[PDB]
DNA sequence: TCAATATCCACCTGCAGATTCTACCAAAAGTGTATTTGGAAACTGCTCCATCAAAAGGCATGTTCAGCTGAATTCAGCTGAACATGCCTTTTGATGGAGCAGTTTCCAAATACACTTTTGGTAGAATCTGCAGGTGGATATTGAT
DNA sequence: ATCAATATCCACCTGCAGATTCTACCAAAAGTGTATTTGGAAACTGCTCCATCAAAAGGCATGTTCAGCTGAATTCAGCTGAACATGCCTTTTGATGGAGCAGTTTCCAAATACACTTTTGGTAGAATCTGCAGGTGGATATTGA
C-alpha cells in the first residue's frame, strides 16, 4: 500500500492527531467524531502550550536558569492577564506567588 | 510488566525546542504542563460536547470544538488559537 | 501505631506567620494562629473526605495522589503537577 | 549599644523572602500527621501515596496563603495593618465558603 | 410536536405530602430546573467516577458513590436510603 | 406489563431517566439499577423540597407554592441551601434580614 | 408638617423590599439595554421575551447578592454607606477583579 | 443607554440587599459593573445563538450562558 | 408624657388570570429472544508504603522589652436622606405583517466498522550537564545620633 | 548628614542528582474496503417577535433643609514584633518486610440488539378558584413639644 504518514504531518502540528482523536472517542462527549475535530482541538493544545512555554522560558532567562521550572512557570502564567485570567481557578504545584506588597505596608 | 502509561512529554518538549531552542524543562515543569494540557482538552471537550447535546446533534465536528473554543478562552487567546485551529484544519483536509 | 492526637498544633506558630509572610502580611493579630488552624481543619477535612471517597468507591486501601487531585477538582481546587 | 531592626523591617524582609521562594512552609513530618489523623477519623487502615500528602500540602498552603492575600486585604481595609479573624471571617464570608 | 419534562411527577409528589397544596406554573418551572440540574450533576459525577475506575458501565454503585460527593452530609443519608430501597425493591419483584 | 418505576415503587419515570442516561454520553453502558437508584434519589429531594415549600406556604395562609416559597424554603435550610448556594431562584426574592448596626437607637 | 429622620423611611424600604420579589429595573429600559450590548456581537437578532427576562432576573439577582457583600465590607470598615471602595473590595474577593 | 438604569432603581436594588446608606459614587459605579455582567453573559448567549445558527437569542441561550458563569439560573428551562 | 401624622395590620369582598379537568394520538417504555461482553474471581508478580535506627542541627518555644499600633474620643464640615413638585418615559393592550424557528423529506458526503500491516511512543539503560549549595566581596539598607 | 551594623546581591566553583539521548518492543495509529448515518438542504408554514399606535399614570428628575455620619486629629494602654538563649524533634539516610496495587487469564451474570406490542405523556379545549388588589377601621410606630 502507500506510506503512512500522519494527521499531525498530514496538519502541520507537532501534537498528535491519532491520539487526540481516541481521546475524544473513548472519552464518551459525543457519539460520533468528526475528522477535523481531533486536528483544530490539538492545533489550539499545541498553539497554547507554546504561548505558555515562550513566556516560561523568558522568566527561565530573566532568572539566568537556562531550564525551565514551575517558579517560571508561574510567573509567566501569573503575569500575563489572558493566561491568568484561563488558569485563574488553577493552582500550580511549586510554583509560589507573585512578589506583591501592598504599599499601605512600607516604611515612609 | 509495568503497562505503558500515555503522556504529552514528547510534544510539550518539542515545542519547546520550538521557541526555545536553547532551554530545557525540568521534570516537575513538565509535570505541570501535562495537567495543563489535559486539563484545557477536558474543558474544550467537555463544552464542545455539551454544544452538541444543546442542539439534538450527536456529532462533535471542528465547529463544535471551535465555538467551544470561544466560550473557553480569553480575548487574544482565543482569537490567535482559532487562527491556528482553523488553518491547521484546511491544511489538513486540503490533501 | 501509637495513638494519634492534637496533630494540628504540628502547625506552629512559626509556620502560620512564614504563610501569611508570602500573603504579604506585614502585621498578625494574636488570634490569627488559631483562627488559622480551625480553617485548615476544615479545608482538610473536606479535602480528605472526598478523596477517601474516590478511593473506597475503588475498592483500595490506599489514597492515591489522583484521589486528592480528583477530590481538590471537585472541591474547586484544581491542582498541577500531581495529575499526572 | 546592640543594633536593632525597627518593629515591622524584619516582617517586610520576610515577604520580600517568602514571596521569592516556593518552598513549602509548614513542616513536612507534622502535617504528615495531621493528614493521617484527620484520615483514619473517616475511615481505618488507610495508606498514602508519598506524593499524595504533597498533594495535599501543596494544596493547603496554597489555599492558606491565597486566603492570607484577602484577609491582609480586609483588614486595610479597616484602615489597620494587623489581620484580625474579622478579616479571616470576611474574607470566607465573601469568598463565599461559608457564610 | 413534543416537550417532555418533569412536570406530572413533580406534581404527583407533591399531593404525597401536602395532598391540600397546588403548585403556581412558575413554581412547577423552578421544580423542573432543579431535577434537571441535580439529574445533570450526579450523572456527571457518575461518569467521572466509572471514568477514574476504567469501567466501560455506570451502575447504581456510582450513582451512590456520587451522591455521596455531591450531597451535603445529612441529605446524603437518606438520599442513599431512599435510592438503596427503592432498588431492592424494585429488584425483588 | 408494569412500568419500572411502580416496580421500582417510584413515583419518577425511571423508564425516562433510564432513556436520558444512555442518551446524554455519560458511559458506554448503563447499568439495569441506576435508573431507578438515580431516579430514587431525584424523587426524595423533590418530596423534600415540596414539603418545606408547601409548609413555607401554609405560613402565609396561602395554598400554592410559589417561588417566593421555594426560595424561603431552600435559603432557611443548611442542607437545601449549601447545596443551591451557587443556584438563583427567579422570583424568589431575598431572606428578610438586616443587620444589627443598622437599627435605630 | 411632618417629617421622618434621616434612615427610617431606608430602614422602611429594606423592609418592604426584601419582603418583595417584583423586579426593581424598569422592563424597558433594561431591554433596551440588553439589545444594544448584543447589537454588539451579533447583528440583527431578535429575543424571547422570556430570555431578556431570564436575564433581568440572573442580572438583579446577581446586583442584590453584589449589594450584600458589598454592605458587610462597608460594616467591617465601621461605616453604615457603602462606597467604590465596597463594591471594589467584595468584588475582588470574589475573584471577579 | 446604560444611564436609562436609574438612580431609583439602582436605589431599590441595594435595598433588597439591605443596604441603608448609598455614596454618591455607588451609581456610576454600580452602571459599570452591571455593564461588564451584561457583557459577559449576554456575549456568551449570543455565541451558542450564532451556533445554532439562529438569528433569535432564546432564553435557553441565556439559562446555559449564565450557567457558564457559574451564575445558574431556575425557571426557565433550567 | 402628651398629641398628631403616617404606617401597618385585619377582615372582607370579588373579579380574572391561571389552573385543574375532561378527551385523544405518536413516541416511548415494557416484552420476548438472541448475542455479546464487561469486569468479578483467583492467582501472582513486584512496587512501594509503613517502620525502625541514629545522628545532627535547623527551628520551634519561651521570655524580656518597648516601639508604635489599634481603639477611644471629640468635633463639625458637608454628603446624602426625606420631601414636595413637575412632567415624560414606561406600561398596557391590541393588531398586522414579516421573519423564521421547526419540520419534512432527499441523498451526497462523512463516520463507523472490521483487521491487517506499519510505526510512533513509552520503559528502562547509557550518557550527560544545569545548577544547588558554598564562599567572598562588593553594594545597599537601616537606624542611631 | 554620617557613620556602623547587617543584610542583600552577584559572580566564581564543579560534582551529581536529575535531565537527555539511546535502544528496543508492541500497543494503537494508519491503510483499505465496506456497510450505516448525518445532517446540510430547497420548500413551506404557523408561531413569535418587532413595529406602531396611544393614551394614562406612575415614577423619576429636581432643588431644599438639615440631620448625623465619616473623617481628621490627638491620645495612650499594652499588643505584637525583634532579638536571644535553650535544646527538641524534624530531617536525612538506609535497609526490610509485607500489605496491596496491578497485570493476566477465565467466563457467567448482565447489558445490548432487535422486533414488536401496549401504555403514556404531551397537546388542545374545557370547568372552576385562589389570590391580588381595593376598602375601611383599628391600633402602631414615629417624632415633635
Ligand atoms: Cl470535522
Ligand atoms: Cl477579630
Ligand atoms: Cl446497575
Ligand atoms: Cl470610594
Ligand atoms: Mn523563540
Ligand atoms: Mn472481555
Ligand atoms: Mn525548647
Ligand atoms: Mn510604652
Ligand atoms: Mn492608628
Ligand atoms: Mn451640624
Ligand atoms: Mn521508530
Ligand atoms: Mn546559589
Ligand atoms: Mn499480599
Ligand atoms: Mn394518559
Ligand atoms: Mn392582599
Amino acid at each position: 500500500r502507500a506510506k503512512a504518514k500522519t494527521r499531525s504531518s498530514r496538519a502541520g502540528l507537532q501534537f498528535p492527531v491519532g491520539r487526540v482523536h481516541r481521546l475524544l472517542r473513548k472519552g464518551n462527549y459525543s457519539e460520533r467524531v468528526g475528522a477535523g475535530a481531533p486536528v483544530y482541538l490539538a492545533a489550539v493544545l499545541e498553539y497554547l502550550t507554546a504561548e505558555i512555554l515562550e513566556l516560561a522560558g523568558n522568566a527561565a532567562r530573566d532568572n539566568k536558569k537556562t531550564r525551565i521550572i514551575p517558579r517560571h512557570l508561574q510567573l509567566a502564567i501569573r503575569n500575563d492577564e489572558e493566561l491568568n485570567k484561563l488558569l485563574g481557578r488553577v493552582t500550580i504545584a511549586q510554583g509560589g506567588v507573585l512578589p506583591n506588597i501592598q504599599a499601605v505596608l512600607l516604611p515612609k | 510488566k509495568r503497562s505503558r502509561k500515555e503522556s504529552y512529554s514528547i510534544y510539550v518538549y518539542k515545542v519547546l525546542k520550538q521557541v526555545h531552542p536553547d532551554t530545557g524543562i525540568s521534570s516537575k515543569a513538565m509535570g505541570i504542563m501535562n495537567s495543563f494540557v489535559n486539563d484545557i482538552f477536558e474543558r474544550i471537550a467537555g463544552e464542545a460536547s455539551r454544544l452538541a447535546h444543546y442542539n439534538k446533534r450527536s456529532t462533535i465536528t471542528s465547529r463544535e470544538i471551535q465555538t467551544a473554543v470561544r466560550l473557553l478562552l480569553p480575548g487574544e487567546l482565543a482569537k490567535h488559537a482559532v487562527s491556528e485551529g482553523t488553518k491547521a484544519v484546511t491544511k489538513y483536509t486540503s490533501a | 501505631r501509637k495513638v494519634l492526637r492534637d496533630n494540628i498544633q504540628g502547625i506552629t506558630k512559626p509556620a502560620i506567620r512564614r504563610l501569611a509572610r508570602r500573603g504579604g502580611v506585614k502585621r498578625i493579630s494574636g488570634l490569627i494562629y488559631e483562627e488559622t488552624r480551625g480553617v485548615l481543619q476544615v479545608f482538610l477535612e473536606n479535602v480528605i473526605r472526598d478523596a477517601v471517597t474516590y478511593t473506597e468507591h475503588a475498592k483500595r486501601k490506599t489514597v492515591t495522589a489522583m484521589d486528592v487531585v480528583y477530590a481538590l477538582k471537585r472541591q474547586g481546587r484544581t491542582l498541577y503537577g500531581f495529575g499526572g | 549599644k546592640p543594633h536593632r531592626y525597627r518593629p515591622g523591617t524584619v516582617a517586610l524582609r520576610e515577604i520580600r523572602r517568602y514571596q521569592k521562594s516556593t518552598e513549602l512552609l509548614i513542616r513536612k513530618l507534622p502535617f504528615q500527621r495531621l493528614v493521617r489523623e484527620i484520615a483514619q477519623d473517616f475511615k481505618t487502615d488507610l495508606r498514602f501515596q508519598s506524593s499524595a500528602v504533597m498533594a495535599l500540602q501543596e494544596a493547603c498552603e496554597a489555599y492558606l496563603v491565597g486566603l492570607f492575600e484577602d484577609t491582609n486585604l480586609c483588614a486595610i481595609h479597616a484602615k489597620r495593618v494587623t489581620i484580625m479573624p474579622k478579616d479571616i471571617q470576611l474574607a470566607r464570608r465573601i469568598r463565599g465558603e461559608r457564610a
